[PDB]
């Protein structure tokens, strides 16, 4: 164990730090997708009447 | 200081209401009906519009030829006009031929055949206007513009209708439709030029006596819209010149606001590059379009019904790169309108509007439709003086504050026809909506 802290000792504050990114881009990935989907609901919705010339 | 406005009421409650300008000598007498195409539902939708035409076709007592010399040998015209909310018949004659025009008018409302061969003649020319319509370009932009904006309310109907009621309407039903709306308490007689009001009331109890009263009379112009922010594309890269309209809910007659969108509508105003005067007019969005050739011609309307209303702009341009552009600077222009505009704009809207509303009736038609519109909109002919007085109650906050909750950051309709690949999709239009630098 103390070598291992030895080779890496940033371990505690990075997953500390990891947990922190974690949360907020998973937030940021869930608001993204509804921001996509509501900005692209008018081209997803578009509908067509052809009348042939 | 014009004639005052004369009114009158019948017993059924028909309204008589007259205003007399002894230096002419003609005079238009007609009947405003507060119905219209929005009376219909689905599946008699077009029956108005439709009864226009038979009013025309034959009587009990005239038939279809004798109706034509009749009017001939009074030596004026007959008109009329349906449209949503507002059915219109009128008479221009001669001083002295007022009492033929008042009793042929009484007639083809109140005694008209509806023949089933007229009903049949009728449904292959009405069948004909549905594709010749397609010409007028203005029209078919606002008739999409409201299909779109009430989507799937009776407002969003066409006046014609669909091709499949036109071959379906009995004279069963046009009778059920003006024995429902065209009642007394919904009609008023209307006169103006060289009309004597106790004449015309006499010719009101002589003609339009026995008309149906309705179980519930209700005031004269009483009405739920919900406006659907929307677009249609008519793209047709054959023509030259792309129409596009752009539109917000705008506000009803009886609005607390209908002024305040009357001056907003003026800041903006409209542009011909067919006129001589129109480069140099005051408006920002003039200046812009013309200096840099983006348009034929905008034209900003506030068009009011009885429950809601539409307030935009109607473009026209040759210029078909640059569409964006003209989009751009027109919506950049309706942001200013809550972000900017102070005493300056909004003083020069109403020295503007204050002539505009007295210089618009200019002859007897004008003056018969001002007092008939009125009439069955409000319930009253609003005095000058009146309106003089509302027009000056409208500052720069409330143009503002109106802006700011009927423009700003708002849904628009939008319809586009002709070469309009330049236009860009709903979002980017929308988006000039509001400014980011406010
Ligand atoms: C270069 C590499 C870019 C990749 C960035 C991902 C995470 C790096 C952030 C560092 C970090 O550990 O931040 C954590 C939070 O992560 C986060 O919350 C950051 C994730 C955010 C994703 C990216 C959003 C914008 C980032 C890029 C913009 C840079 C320039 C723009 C001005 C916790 O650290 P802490 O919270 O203790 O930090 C002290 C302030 N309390």
């Amino acid at each position: 164990a103390f070598l291992t802290w030895a080779a890496e000792p940033e371990h505690d504050e990075r997953k500390k730090l990891g947990l922190k990114a974690i949360i907020v881009i998973s937030a940021m990935l869930g608001l993204s997708v509804y921001i996509k989907k509501f900005k692209w609901s008018p081209i997803k919705n578009r509908k067509f009447i052809y009348n042939p010339p | 200081v014009s004639p005052k406005t004369r009114t009158s009421n019948l017993k059924n409650g028909l309204t008589i209401a007259s205003e007399s300008n002894p230096l002419v000598q003609t005079a238009t007498v007609g009947v405003w009906i507060d119905a219209g195409s929005r009376n219909e539902n689905a599946y008699n939708n077009g029956t108005a519009h439709f009864f226009e035409h038979l009013a025309f076709k034959g009587t009990d007592k005239r038939s279809q030829h004798q109706l034509e010399l009749d009017i001939e040998n009074m030596g004026g015209h007959l008109n009329a006009y349906t449209s949503r909310e507002s059915t219109v018949y009128y008479a221009k004659s001669f001083k002295d031929d007022v009492p033929k025009s008042v009793e042929i008018l009484a007639d083809i409302l109140q005694h008209s055949k509806l023949a089933e061969s007229a009903i049949d003649r009728e449904r292959e020319v009405i069948t004909r206007e549905l594709e010749e319509v397609n010409k007028q370009y203005e029209e078919v932009v606002f008739d999409h513009l409201h299909a779109t904006a009430f989507m799937n309310q009776p407002l969003g109907r066409t006046i014609l209708g669909p091709r499949e009621n036109i071959q379906t309407i009995t004279n069963t039903e046009l009778r059920k439709f003006i024995t429902e709306n065209y009642t007394a308490d919904r009609m008023v007689l209307v006169g103006a030029g060289a009309v004597d009001h106790d004449a015309l009331v006499e010719l009101a109890e002589k003609y339009f006596s026995h008309l149906p009263s309705s179980q519930s009379p209700v005031p004269l112009g009483t009405p739920i819209p919900n406006f659907v922010g929307s677009e249609v594309r008519l793209r047709d890269d054959t023509m030259p010149v792309a129409h596009i309209a752009i539109a917000v809910e705008g506000v009803s007659w009886t609005s607390e606001d209908y002024y305040t969108a009357l001056v907003a509508q003026a800041i903006i105003g409209n542009y011909d590059r067919a006129v001589g005067t129109s480069r140099h007019q005051g408006s920002r969005l003039s200046n812009i379009v013309s200096e840099n050739n983006l348009a034929n011609s905008f034209q900003s309307f506030s068009t009011s019904y009885s429950d809601t209303g539409l307030w935009g702009i109607y473009l026209t341009s040759e210029n078909t790169t640059q569409i964006d552009d003209l989009v751009h600077f027109t919506l950049k222009e309706w942001n200013r309108l809550s972000t900017s505009v102070s005493n300056l704009q909004v003083e020069r809207a109403k020295s503007q509007l204050k002539a505009g509303l007295l210089l618009s009736l200019d002859g007897t038609t004008y003056v018969a439709e001002d007092i008939g519109r009125q009439l069955t909109t409000l319930g009253r002919r609003v005095t000058p003086a009146e309106v003089e007085a509302k027009l000056e109650a409208v500052t720069e906050h409330d143009v503002r504050a109106w802006a700011q909750k009927t423009l700003y950051d708002k849904d628009i309709a939008l319809v586009g026809l002709g070469p309009i690949e330049g236009l860009y999709d709903y979002n980017r239009i929308r988006n000039d909506m509001s400014m980011m630098r406010w």
